[PDB]
């Protein structure tokens, strides 16, 4: 994909859109690639961080939601949208781009089909919500109330496919086909009106089937088994690590570009003490005042070199225009 | 592992037991040698289908009798549950017996 | 400001001294410092009466306690000296006289590896317990005789460099003394430039009160306002792994961490038995690409 | 009992301590830190606000990473409004990160949180990475669920083929994706998915990670990486850096090109060779030969001495307050036992013993 | 009112249909959103297609809402004649067994929670009638209700919830689990050498 | 200012793609 170091470095829109922005790097660009002469491929190819950076702010996409459930009207109502809740609604409801596209440009202008969006029963009928008779609704958008319809019959086979046994509830109903009992009572049956014609409940249940599935289908796009679900892990034998040891061993070379005996050791180790048991004066610790001079200058020797560099050790303000 | 009951040896396909299955079993193969019905509640949190399989399998593969079993689930998808817990008991009976036993065990559903 | 500890860890041993006094004319100097050492203890309980004092002896078997004396009188100082002065100095003298008795005893003994890590990890110990018993700040003296020809320092070089990251972690400034004929010591070097510490060298023993009183005598309470008198500048290197040569640019193994001059013999790690893929390796040895 | 039961969960704290085995771990690593901001981050399950706390750890959690991982690489990445937005680069100078970290904590946190998007981030920050260098994502999840635009499982499987690894640090609950992704991530283990239970348990959790991951037996990336040690120089004046173009008395000099740095360990700007003391180093030996744990000396027998041998403590005089080394045999206090494996890693009785 | 629209938010929403196909498709959208992090929330009925041998274990399973007593329609001929029958025959109270099937109908959705020991999820029987039920229920489930919850509200329920499942996110000490709940081959024997 | 230094790097790629083309 548009990921990698050879399209990075042939990506010469990208390299001019972040170098827009960018006023640092922009300012090397110009006197190392424009005055100097540094050719544009080998710049790039120690910052293959930085494009693949910028490519990924502007590459990547929210996941799909119910869109139109967000969407509270709030006599006036003022429905606040934005531009990318606009592209979502054309992801999430085809049929909406379909009224979209072929109107705008051609009839009226885009803030009036949104207004007569949101009016129409199209809108209710895309939002979960049972549509009533009593509502207008709106001219140009009722028309495309049959076209849903057909939509809604592609979605269903788009969706239909094999399912596993496991979880097939259509094979159990057809285990024995030749049951015939007592039929269920009308609590166990979908709901019904005086006329025995539909409610019209089931469908907007459907409707939010319908939206689930295509969101998870939507998420499986272009970018046996019931053997391992159906066993029980707490029984197997627990994970066990692998991780590996090293034993150090640690011996290494000495660094490379008159011995005392035990009776020496012993003679002085016996002089110490004879010194130390006889007495200990503090006093002689005191210098002669020869030393103690050059000791002084000594030390003062290292606190100046010390001193000077310990004064100079945000840019230091400088001398320079 | 493989364990002893009374004079039954049975070979459960996990390395683990729970203390509910053991007495599962034993509860169930009294059950068999005394004669009769026994109506068994055991959690669902516990492995139910392999106890019973284990067992029973054992049970016919051990005595004299070899009788057959009858396995009565309420739908198709149970089925296919229980056939699959046999399949891997079957599987590990035979990597620990060193021999494929005699075994034929098949489900049953309409032509649907 | 506030009360610091002073923790002093002096290596003694035998072997040490006397090659010191054989090189010099110098006979029992052993004397010269002890004295300079309870003078300087003094000072330090003079700066203050909350201070205390700590003094940990490295000697050739085993490291000792010198003060505090474990819970476990001859008159080697004159007792007109000040009580709580006398009260230190005694027990250190007398420390000294029994430690170094047992050292004659067990002078036949054979010792071959120094025991100073083990005495500065002590002292690090001794820092903490005081710190968290009982507000009080902490400093660690090494007063090492460098004159005695060391066997090996490379054994010193993991423990050592382990104290320096803990004595940066507890606010503890490490002072070095160094007497003998090395004029630097790779590892103490870095140890004191590492913890905001001061290395001296001194080749006379005499008139060593003068520099412990004038450089080693910076309390923890005013570091930040006093410059170091160190002179030595450090380079913060390591010695090769099977060569002994200090190293500016080299390999290491990713495993071990353990650093190369040059690619190891084999193609194989000297230091963790793991061997080192071809290729890998091979592009290490690739040489500078020039025109023809 | 009480002091009983305070003795027995301290030796029941050690039971985990006692098999501490030289395992081989990966001394340079590179992290890339994904923290949540989202609607669910708006809590007061943590006072003030999980987003405030989070940050909080995370700006003390970049100090110790530097501080025990010196030669490192890190990054951050939040997770805002269903994408994943970069504030910080893989870099080893710890003040970079910190400066962003302090930025978000302004912000408010809002939307909902993308793993897919954030690891896939992840993915490409930790692809210019060298082969012996441990590529780690530490994500800090709160939310319970994840709106992702493509298929998760795809994006597990990416990166178990990069090599890379996968830590999960939750809020509420488990969740069923994050322990798929540990799990597949990490060669089967389920430990390195952690759930907090209360404040104090997250500080630790945070301290956890510091440490360098163990590798695994079949994941071999031996090689040798060049370095350079470089010597630091003190000039009168002033200098243009190689790094930053600016203005500075002092820097390192790269024993490769001569050119000057400002901080380390950093690779050079122009060799493109890595830079750094023998104390970075130094700081992780303890990771390879940790030393032995300290075994509770039985009270039958008889003792040494009365005191510390390291403190000089009187022991307190039913249980011995002693603790021994193996290596040295010698006594140890309750207190030093403590300082002697956390701040310290050399056992005094050992160095001070002759061999 | 607008409450789906809150529950969007959070999780997608699955409802069960006559159909049975497009039920088996709302199972397998269902299975999907929980095994990738999106979350999804299933409605259906007590005495339907998938409370009859469809599981939901480990993620699929967390939090079962039994919203009131799955109790029939007593205005039906056909109960009115088999509960007459049973008290006549089998001196049996028209109550006792309309309860005795409205539990047994509740605990066997109950049980479809758990497949291992290592599993968990929240059972809440949302009804006040469910209060004096407790006997009613399976003995493993019954030993797990404590005094406390037999009545509770919802922001007490939540309080509970929330504090379970994070305890059962953490790591589990083997050593209490090693032979009182799981047993080895060594722990079986030591069993029947004991009892023998 | 700005303006020119975008202009010139405009330019310049305006003849970059005039260059490339
Ligand atoms: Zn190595
Ligand atoms: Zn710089
Ligand atoms: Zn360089
Ligand atoms: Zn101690
Ligand atoms: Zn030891």
């Amino acid at each position: 994909d548009s990921l990698s170091k050879e399209k990075l470095l042939t990506n010469l829109k990208l390299q001019q859109s972040l170098l827009k922005g960018n006023k640092v790097l922009m300012k090397v660009f110009q006197e190392t690639v424009i005055n100097a002469g540094l050719p544009p491929s080998e710049f790039w190819s120690t910052r293959i961080p930085l494009l693949r950076a910028f490519a990924l702010s502007t590459s990547q996409k929210v996941g799909p939601y119910n869109v139109l459930s967000t969407i509270k009207p709030v006599n006036k109502v003022n429905v606040n949208l934005s531009r990318e809740k606009i592209l979502n609604i054309f992801e999430n409801y085809p049929i909406v781009k379909k009224a979209y596209t072929d109107n705008v440009p051609k009839n009226f202008k885009e803030p009036e089909f949104w207004a007569r969006f949101f009016s129409s029963k199209l809108f209710r009928k895309l939002r979960g919500e049972k549509i009533m008779q009593n509502d207008r609704g709106d001219v140009i958008i009722d028309r495309y109330l049959t076209l849903d319809q057909e939509f809604d019959r592609k979605d269903d086979d788009m969706l239909l496919h094999p399912v596993k046994k496991i979880i097939d509830l259509d094979g159990n109903i057809q285990d024995d086909p030749v049951v015939r009992g007592n039929r269920p009572d009308f609590t166990m049956q979908p709901g019904v009106d005086i006329n025995g014609n539909s409610d019209g409940t089931v469908d907007i249940l459907k409707g939010m089937n319908r939206l689930s599935e295509k969101m998870i289908m939507a998420l499986k796009n272009e970018y046996n088994d019931e053997r391992n679900e159906l066993k029980i892990d707490d029984l197997n034998e627990s994970y066990k690590t692998n991780y590996a040891i090293i034993h150090l061993k640690r011996n290494a070379h000495e660094k490379t570009t008159l011995k005392v005996s035990n009776q020496q050791m012993l003679q002085q180790l016996s002089l110490v003490m004879d010194n130390l048991i006889n007495k200990l004066d503090l006093n002689q610790v005191v210098p002669n005042n020869e030393v103690s001079n050059k000791i002084n200058k000594r030390v003062i020797t290292a606190i100046k070199i010390n001193a000077k560099q310990a004064k100079h050790n945000l840019e230091v303000k400088s001398t320079l225009p | 592992m493989k364990f002893y009951i009374d004079d039954l040896p049975v070979l459960f396909p996990y390395p683990k037991i729970y203390p509910e299955q053991y007495n599962y079993m034993c509860d169930i193969k009294k059950t068999l040698d005394v004669g009769g019905n026994s109506i068994l509640e055991m959690p669902s949190g516990t492995g139910k289908t392999v106890s019973l399989l284990s067992l029973t399998i054992a049970y016919q593969m051990h005595y004299p009798e070899h009788r057959k079993i009858i396995y009565c689930s309420r739908t198709m998808s149970e089925i296919e549950k229980a056939l699959v817990e046999l399949e891997n008991l079957m599987d590990y009976r035979t990597k620990e017996l060193g021999y494929q036993e005699d075994f034929r065990g098949l489900g049953l559903t309409s032509r649907k | 400001e506030s009360p610091s500890l002073l923790t002093v860890i002096i290596e003694i041993a035998p072997k040490l001294w006397t090659t010191f006094d054989e090189e010099g004319n110098e006979k029992g100097s052993i004397i010269k410092v002890l004295e300079a050492l309870i003078v300087f203890l003094n000072a330090h309980l003079a700066f203050n009466s909350a201070n205390k004092v700590a003094v940990i002896a490295a000697y050739s078997q085993g490291i000792k306690y010198l003060y505090p004396e474990s819970t476990s009188d001859l008159k080697i100082i004159n007792s007109d000296m000040y009580r709580r002065f006398r009260n230190v100095d005694e027990t250190l003298v007398e420390e000294i006289y029994k430690l170094f008795e047992l050292e004659k005893k067990q002078i036949e003994q054979n010792s071959q590896r120094s025991t100073l890590a083990g005495a500065m990890s002590a002292g690090l110990t001794y820092v903490n317990r005081i710190s968290k018993e009982s507000s009080l700040k902490s400093r660690l003296l090494v007063l090492t005789c460098g004159s005695g020809s060391s066997k090996d320092e490379i054994f010193q070089y993991i423990p050592i460099m382990n104290c320096i990251f803990s004595a940066t972690k507890m606010k503890c400034p490490i002072d070095v003394v160094k007497i003998g004929g090395s004029k630097e010591s790779t590892f103490l070097q870095q140890t004191t430039d590492a913890t905001n510490g001061v290395y001296l060298h001194v080749e006379s023993t005499e008139g060593l009160i003068q520099y412990l009183a004038t450089a080693m005598f910076i309390d923890p309470s005013l570091r930040p306002i006093i410059v170091k008198p160190n002179h030595g500048s450090v380079d913060f290197r390591t010695s090769c792994y099977l060569t002994g040569r200090v190293v500016a640019v080299g390999f290491i193994c990713s495993v071990c961490l353990c650093v190369l001059s040059i690619i190891p013999p084999g193609n194989k790690c000297p230091a963790c038995d793991s061997q080192f893929d071809e290729h890998v390796i091979a592009k290490l040895k690739r040489k500078p690409v020039v025109p023809r | 009992a009480s002091l009983v039961a305070s003795i027995v969960e301290a030796r029941k704290k050690r039971t985990a301590k006692k098999n501490i085995t030289p395992y081989q771990r990966g001394i340079i690593r590179s992290l890339i830190l994904t923290l949540d901001c989202s609607e669910a981050m708006l809590e007061k399950d943590l006072r003030p606000n999980r987003h405030a706390m989070i940050i909080q750890y995370a700006i003390d959690f970049v100090h110790e990473f530097f501080d025990q991982n010196p030669i490192s690489q890190m990054g951050i990445i939040i997770m805002r409004n269903g994408l994943a937005q970069l504030v910080s680069q893989v870099s080893g100078n710890p003040q970079d990160h910190i400066d962003a970290l302090k930025s978000i904590r302004k912000q408010e946190p809002k939307g909902n949180p993308s793993l897919q998007n954030a690891l896939e981030m992840a993915r490409g920050l930790l692809l210019p990475v060298p082969a012996h260098c441990t590529r780690e994502v530490l994500i800090v999840f709160g939310s319970l669920s994840t709106t992702d635009p493509g298929d998760i499982h795809q994006t597990i499987d990416s990166l178990v083929s990069e090599k890379i690894r996968v830590k999960v640090l939750g809020l509420s609950a488990q969740v069923a994706i994050c322990k798929e992704l540990c799990k597949a991530t990490n060669y089967g283990d389920e430990s390195f998915y952690k759930i907090l239970l209360d404040e104090t348990h997250l500080k630790e959790l945070f301290n956890e990670a510091v440490t360098p991951l163990p590798v695994n037996k079949i994941n071999k990336g031996f090689t040798l990486v060049k370095m350079g040690f470089p010597t630091r120089i003190f000039e009168d004046t002033p200098t243009f850096c190689s790094c930053h173009s600016k203005l500075v008395y002092g820097g390192y000099f790269c024993p490769n090109c001569h050119s000057k740095v400002c901080s380390l360990p950093t690779v050079c700007p122009c060799c493109d060779l890595m830079l750094i003391l023998s104390t970075h180093l130094a700081r992780s030996y303890h990771h390879l030969m940790p030393l032995k744990t300290f075994a509770e000396v039985p009270t039958t027998e008889k003792f040494r001495s009365e005191d510390c041998f390291s403190c000089q403590s009187r022991f307190p005089i039913l249980t011995s307050s002693r603790y021994r080394c193996e290596d040295c045999k010698q006594e140890f206090c309750v207190d030093c036992d403590v300082f002697i494996h956390e701040i310290l890693h050399n056992c005094p009785g050992c160095e001070s013993k002759p061999v | 009112m607008g409450i789906l629209d809150e529950v969007w938010k959070h999780k997608l929403i699955l409802v069960e249909t006559p159909d049975a196909q497009e039920t088996s498709l709302a199972l397998e959208t269902y299975r999907k959103a929980c095994s990738n992090g999106r979350g999804a929330i299933l409605l259906s009925v007590a005495r339907g297609k998938v409370s009859e041998g469809i599981d939901f274990d480990h993620q699929y399973g967390r939090t079962v809402l039994m919203i009131g007593i799955p109790f029939q329609y007593t205005e039906s001929r056909i109960l009115k004649a088999r509960l007459e029958f049973m008290r006549e025959n089998y001196r049996i109270r028209e109550n006792d067994f309309l309860s005795f099937d409205a539990m047994r109908h509740a605990a066997q959705c109950l049980g479809r929670v758990l497949r291992g020991k290592d599993d968990y999820g929240v059972m809440v029987l949302a009804d006040r009638r469910f209060s004096r039920k407790r006997s009613q229920l399976p003995k493993w489930i019954a030993q797990g209700l404590s005094d406390a919850d037999l009545n509770l509200s919802t922001d007490m329920a939540i309080s509970n919830t929330k504090q379970f499942l994070r305890t059962m996110a953490q790591p589990t000490d083997p050593k209490d689990q090693e032979g009182v709940s799981v047993w080895s081959y060594e722990d079986l024997i030591k069993h029947q050498n004991s009892r023998k | 200012e700005e303006r020119e230094n975008e202009k010139t790097l405009n330019d310049y790629y305006a003849a970059l793609a005039k260059k490339q083309a």
